[PDB]
RNA sequence: AAGGUAAGUAUCGUUCCA
């Protein structure tokens, strides 16, 4: 964490977006959600989906 | 065994004699705070900050 | 007498020194304890 | 209190609705039961202003008894029995054909008054009606509980009640 | 509502049985109809108010589209923001 | 006139306790 | 945590419709054992709603974790 | 400022002093639009004012006594006529005690 | 300011400049003056009033108690047959005192005491002592100098009056009374340090910020009832406007499920009911409640929002039975009567 | 000065006079009430009420071979179109508040909101500014049409 | 006799004094 905390103050990676859910689609994002309510809900389902292939797919590199 | 005393009537008494509503208003800040008439008011006995 | 319903004593009634003393007491400490409570509450200790 | 007990020791609604390629779901309009007197009550804060919506719609809806039925509870419940009382009797009258105003001006009357409400909801609803056991339990002698049975006996008696309660009599 | 219809239309088959009530869209065609619609809605604003749309930032474009706008009719009670406190002058 | 407080020794004369509370 | 730390010292509506305490209406002292405990608005025929102010469930009193570790 | 019961501003302190209140203090005026008029509470020329003590306002011990085995008499009686009767008591039969 | 202190009372002295900021007073004093200099403007010509001045005096006249000088000044389009002397509340002056062409108004501003609230008085006593003075300039033996008291909201004015001059200032007085922006932020003031306020009673209003607490995991209950009275009126191009009274509908719309339930309100409920309004504001709480009493348990709504605030009432009435179901208010001009379009 | 004659007002004695005039007032309604309802041989003849108990059941064997509205509506008649037709909806009233119904389209009053609030930010008869806060525009609808 | 000093920033005058 520390590492990874040194790196972001750095700048080698971006910072790290809030994750965000369905029940906290409308805390996070809501005021921008109600212009484009479709377009955001697509936005955190598919980090949601990122973080799945990210464990699914590290699985899979992890598989013998 | 319930409360052994009654205080509406000395309470009744004591406006009676202050001068009511009004005779006790016109020593306090009421008339400055111009509201139209002492009904329909509540006190805020703790303010929210 | 509940046996001949007659007036025949008579009782004179007082508060004692100890009572007296008691509620002096109570105001006092009512008094003294108060370096920042409020008038309101003072006077409700008061009239309690 | 109790009588037992010594020194040392709700706003009804006729309307009801049933559930279940058309997005046109109609539904039944039922009818619902009677409310007698419940153990909750006085879950009400701001008398002073529920009173004045209650008056205000016994004349806005002068024919949905439940309004009375609500203002009797209300006024029954903070110490106001009597003027519940005169309000019932009042109202009777704007909804008359209703089995729960007779049944709650019933509860709500003392003594022989009382049977001069129940002697009188017949009137109105003499064919079918719960209340003819109302008087029956309502009066003192097994006669008069003979007689208010041969009355009910006498206007339809298609009742099981009413036949289970007048068999059972001497 | 008419040209909400029109944009609630973009196909124009549009499909639509008794079944359901919107039009029959799938994912894209949703999020273009809703710009679409948040776009018709701030241009009626626009027009309405006298204000151009661009300026309107995303917190008083969703006090708009929920219901909330404000005016200033007390706009002289300002009074709780050599000396000017008599320089003012008075004009018939 | 004054605010301060007389004792009311002397001043029960025509006065009770349940009088003036029913 | 802040949310819930905002609810548990959020002002109740019960407790914040007994703050308000009225005005020109004398109410019978409650609490004979310790008068100047008045519920202001709270039960009281002047104003609020008009349904009880029903209880909140945030509030309600909790034991500690090492307590109920000695339980 | 002290006697004036606590939801009107004042303290609500009860006194048991014999305590005059001037009648400088039950004069107020009001400003109707026609013109300003003034009020005195004792508006007949009558002695001066005086708090209420709290020594007239709490029952004696005897005649508290007296008058509950007096009530506890009659509750006795409305309730043993109750029994043959068959009815519940309610508030207005026992309002008058 | 101009407040005097018999006394140092230091939370009073807090209270009073907390109350006083932002030179509440001077700023009093100015829109005191320039809103009855605007009622002199409109009625010049009427009472032969060439103009109205306010010159630019010193800054601290508004609390400047030791003397004082005019602010508004009228300068006649013809002599005035001045009158005597008398106070606001006064009839009997026969306007025959003297002539002038300057005439003057001031206003002094006063925060009363108790026994010295006699602000007729106050006004007279000291036009008496600023007249017959070597200190205060006043261009004109003529003028009225007009007397206001903040702490009890009362006003005078004892002096010189031209005719038609005392009822206009009456008038105009008796409005100011009631309306002024300063006035007003001071009224505000004194309530917010008192915290004595008129109604305003506190429920979740349903509101932009507060907009995100309604997407959980309860079930709500949008019961819009806009659409229950409702005339199709239309004019013709040529022929009289005509109306005809139409079917209206509830709205009881749940978020979790989208189920709009939908009471089809016939014609012929309005059988001639005077008081229709009120008759709508129940019909809509009978079968909101008759659902609620409908629904299972589990299905039954812990939380009633409402467009209306008219259907705040109704709703706790019929909810009587439901203590633990939270209705709430909107401030949310939420569009649920273009649903039925 | 002279101070003049008024009574003092109590709210203890005021709701203490309120509640014993509705205590009156329910003794009335009840003795009117007494007289109001109380002007109300086979009561224990078991033979006879068999006799007729069966010359009822035997009975039945006998028996058997809108354009009428006077609300107003906060408008002007300037404000409707022509060759359309416009929905009216009722306006928002309190249940206790007892003023007269108010007809209103809530497109044109968003309209006339709206336009209220460009003409007051174009800003930025005695005293009138200050009277219209401490004092709407509508027209009498009778016969389905003025 | 009190328990009643709001703390400040400015130019200007004066005067002793270094």
């Amino acid at each position: 964490q520390k590492e990874l905390q040194e790196k972001v103050r750095l700048g080698l990676m971006p910072p790290p977006e809030p994750k965000v859910r369905i029940s906290n689609l409308m805390r996070v994002l809501g005021t921008e959600a109600v212009q484009d309510p479709t377009k955001v809900e697509a936005h955190v389902r598919a980090q949601m989906a990122k973080r799945q292939k990210a464990h699914e797919e590290a699985n899979a590199a992890r598989k013998l | 065994d319930g409360k052994l005393w009654n205080l509406n009537n000395y309470r009744t008494d004591m406006i009676q004699a202050l001068g009511g509503v009004e005779g006790i208003l016109e020593h306090t800040l009421f008339k400055g705070t111009y509201f139209p008439t002492w009904e329909g008011l509540f006190w805020e006995k703790a303010s929210g900050f | 007498n509940e046996v001949t319903k007659e007036r025949t004593a008579q009782c004179f009634l007082r508060v004692d020194d100890e009572s007296m003393q008691r509620f002096h007491n109570r105001v006092r400490q009512i008094l003294m304890a108060s370096g920042s409570t409020t008038f309101t509450k003072i006077v409700n200790k008061w009239n309690t | 209190v109790d009588p037992r007990q010594t020194q040392f020791g709700r706003n009804t609604l006729m309307d009801m609705r049933l559930s279940q390629q058309t997005v046109v779901d109609p539904k039944g309009y039922l009818t619902d039961l009677n409310s007698m007197i419940p153990t909750h009550g006085g879950d009400i804060n701001d008398i002073k202003k529920a009173r004045l919506l209650l008056k205000s719609v016994r004349e806005t809806n002068p024919h949905h008894p439940p309004a009375w039925i609500a203002s009797a509870r209300l006024e029954e419940v903070t110490g106001k029995l009597q003027v519940a009382r005169n309000l019932i009797m009042k109202g009777t009258e704007m909804c008359p054909k209703s089995e729960d105003v007779w049944l709650e001006a019933a509860r709500l009357q003392p003594g022989d008054t009382a049977k001069a409400v129940v002697a009188q909801a017949v009137r109105h609803l003499p064919q079918s009606v719960r209340i003819y056991i109302r008087a029956a339990e309502l009066e003192t002698d097994i006669r008069a509980k003979k007689r208010v049975l041969r009355k009910a006996l006498e206007h339809v008696p298609n009742s099981v009640r009413l036949w289970k309660a007048a068999v059972e009599l001497e | 509502n008419d040209r909400a219809k029109v944009i609630l239309k973009p196909d124009k088959t549009t499909i639509t049985e008794p079944h359901h009530i919107w039009p029959t869209l799938t994912d894209e065609e949703w999020i273009k109809v809703e710009v679409q619609l948040k776009d018709l809605i701030l241009a009626d604003y626009g027009k309405k108010n006298n204000v151009n749309v661009a300026s309107l930032t995303q917190s008083e474009i969703r006090d708009i589209i929920l219901g909330m706008e404000i005016s200033a009719p007390s706009q002289q009670r300002q009074q709780i923001a050599t000396s000017n406190y008599e320089t003012q002058t008075f004009s018939s | 006139p004054t605010g301060e407080v007389l004792s009311l020794v002397g001043k029960l004369e025509g006065t009770r306790m349940g009088d003036k509370a029913q | 945590r802040y949310r819930k730390m905002k609810e548990r010292l959020g002002l109740t509506e019960i407790r914040k419709q007994a703050n308000r305490m009225s005005f020109g209406e004398i109410e019978e002292d409650a609490y004979q054992e310790d008068l100047g405990f008045s519920l202001g608005h709270l039960g009281k025929s002047g104003s609020g709603r008009v349904r009880q102010t029903q209880v909140n469930e945030a509030t309600k009193a909790r034991i500690s974790k090492t307590l109920q570790r000695t339980l | 400022v002290f006697y004036t019961p606590k939801e009107l501003g004042g303290l609500g302190m009860l006194s048991m002093g014999h305590v005059l209140i001037p009648q400088s203090d039950l004069r107020w005026s009001k400003q109707t639009d026609v013109g300003i008029t003034h009020f005195r509470s004792g508006m007949s020329h009558e002695e001066d004012q005086l708090i209420p003590n709290l020594y007239r306002y709490i029952q004696p011990w005897e005649s508290e006594f007296i008058d509950s085995q007096r009530v506890w008499a009659e509750y006795a009686l409305k309730r043993q006529e109750a029994i043959a009767q068959n009815r519940r008591l309610t508030l207005e039969d026992l309002e008058d005690s | 300011t101009g407040i005097f202190m018999h006394g140092k009372i230091p939370t009073l002295k807090i209270s009073l400049i907390q109350i006083f900021r932002a030179h509440l007073w001077q700023k009093i004093h100015e829109s005191i003056v320039m809103d009855l200099c605007q009622v002199f403007d409109q009625e010049l010509d009427a009472l032969e009033i060439e103009t109205v001045q306010k010159e630019t005096i010193h800054p601290r006249k508004s609390y400047k108690m030791n003397s004082s000088c005019a602010d508004i000044l009228l300068f006649a389009s013809y002599k005035w047959n001045v009158s005597r002397p008398s106070l606001l509340a006064d009839s009997k002056d026969v306007m025959d005192s003297t002539t002038t062409q300057k005439y003057w108004i001031d206003i002094q501003l006063r925060w009363g005491d108790y026994d010295s609230h006699d602000i007729e008085r106050y006004a007279r006593a000291k036009f008496l002592d600023y007249t017959t003075d070597n200190m205060s300039i006043y261009p004109s033996p003529t003028g009225v100098l007009i007397a206001i008291d903040l702490a009890y909201n009362l006003h005078s004015a004892y002096g010189n009056w031209f005719p038609g001059s005392k009822p206009l200032i009456q008038q105009a007085m008796a409005k100011i009374m009631k309306a002024n922006p300063a006035l007003y932020v001071l009224r505000e003031r004194i309530r917010k340090g008192l915290q004595l306020y008129s109604s305003e009673p506190t429920e979740p209003y349903l509101s932009s910020q507060n907009y995100g607490e309604l997407f959980s995991n309860q079930i709500i209950w949008f019961v819009d009832d806009t659409n229950v009275y409702r005339v199709t009126i239309h004019k013709t191009f040529e022929g009289n406007l005509t109306t005809k009274p139409i079917n209206g509908a509830i709205f009881i719309f749940n978020p979790r499920t989208g189920q709009l339930f939908l009471k089809i309100i016939h014609t012929s409920v309005w059988a001639g009911q005077k008081r229709l309004g009120q008759l709508a504001k129940w019909k809509t709480a009978e079968e909101v409640a008759a659902l609620i009493r409908s629904l299972p348990v589990e299905e039954q709504p812990k939380q009633i929002i409402v467009t209306r605030k008219g259907m705040l009432d109704p709703l706790e009435v019929h909810l009587l039975d439901f203590p633990n179901i939270v209705i709430k208010g909107s401030e949310l001009q939420l569009p649920f009567q273009a649903c039925l379009k | 000065e002279e101070p003049v004659t008024a009574d003092v007002i109590n709210p203890m004695a005021l709701r203490q006079r309120e509640e014993l005039r509705e205590k009156l007032a329910a003794a009335k309604e009840k003795r009117l009430l007494n007289q109001k309802l109380g002007k109300i041989p086979w009561l224990d003849d078991t033979a006879a009420w068999i006799e007729r108990s069966r010359q009822l059941q035997k009975e039945k064997d006998l028996a058997e071979k809108r354009d009428l509205q006077g609300l107003t509506v906060e408008h002007a008649i300037d404000s409707f179109r022509e060759g359309e037709t416009m929905i009216l909806t009722l306006k928002d009233k309190g249940v206790l508040q007892e003023e007269e119904d108010v007809l209103v389209n809530v497109n044109l009053v968003d309209k006339e909101r709206a336009e209220k609030n460009v003409e007051l930010r174009k800003k930025k008869a005695q005293q009138k500014p200050r009277s219209i806060l401490s004092k709407p525009h509508s027209f009498r609808l009778e016969q389905g049409g003025t």
